[PDB]
């Protein structure tokens, strides 16, 4: 158990109904280098409610 | 410009004094009421402020 502080506020005034997650490519040397096959997704995990 | 969004550029607001262990009226950014004043031992929250 453990509660969330309110941290920040923005007066956005701007309608959302939808989102999306960004995220990093862990590009290195052994991949090919191509944008469509030259990517590793490195060790990540995330959940929505 | 009077939109829907909620309003941002308002003027300043003017601030008095600080007076304690008396009978004043009191406005603290919003919340009005009368009584007497006195230092407290109470430890809010970094956000609380009522």
């Amino acid at each position: 158990f453990s509660a969330l502080e309110p941290l920040v506020d923005l007066p956005i005034g701007i309608n959302i109904t939808r989102f999306q997650t960004l995220l990093a490519l862990h590009r290195s040397y052994l991949t090919p280098g191509d944008s469509s096959s030259g990517w590793t997704a490195g060790a990540a995990a995330y959940y929505v409610g | 410009e009077l939109l829907h969004a909620p309003a941002t550029v308002c003027g300043p607001k003017k601030s008095t004094n600080l007076v304690k262990n008396k009978c004043v009226n009191f406005n603290f950014n919003g919340l009005t009421g009368t009584g007497v004043l006195t230092e407290s031992n109470k430890k809010f929250l970094p956000f609380q402020q009522f």
